[PDB]
């Protein structure tokens, strides 16, 4: 669907080597496969931490049987696409509101 | 390491 956001197939460590990038405003973020579990989704986002400097949170998305899409089971959503729309405009759970779409 | 998921 070549969603900008969406990086698909990168492990964890390729995620926060594009999120840790300086220049990315806080709430920058991507959406990428598990790389652990098979059917899972991640929701990784930046953020600043003063000690330690820039860092990056991941959520686990899972993925129902069923469809659907979900962080927290209390909020869940037909799509990937629907889930971002959603955070980017409610924090809900996220320490901030997505705030852009990381560069690629 | 999630931060949804405690263990």
């Amino acid at each position: 669907m070549a969603e900008e956001w969406y990086f698909g197939k990168i492990t964890r460590r390729e995620s926060e080597r594009l999120l840790l990038n300086p220049e990315n405003p806080r709430g920058t973020f991507l959406v990428r496969e598990s790389e652990t579990t098979k059917g899972a989704y991640c929701l990784s986002v930046s953020d600043f931490d003063n000690a330690k400097g820039l860092n990056v949170k991941h959520y686990k998305i899972r993925k129902l049987d069923s469809g659907g899409f979900y962080i927290w089971s209390r909020t869940q959503f037909s799509s990937l696409q629907q889930l971002v729309a959603y955070y980017s405009k409610h924090a809900d759970g996220l320490c901030h509101r997505l705030t852009n779409v990381c560069p690629t | 390491s999630y931060v949804n998921v405690q263990n």
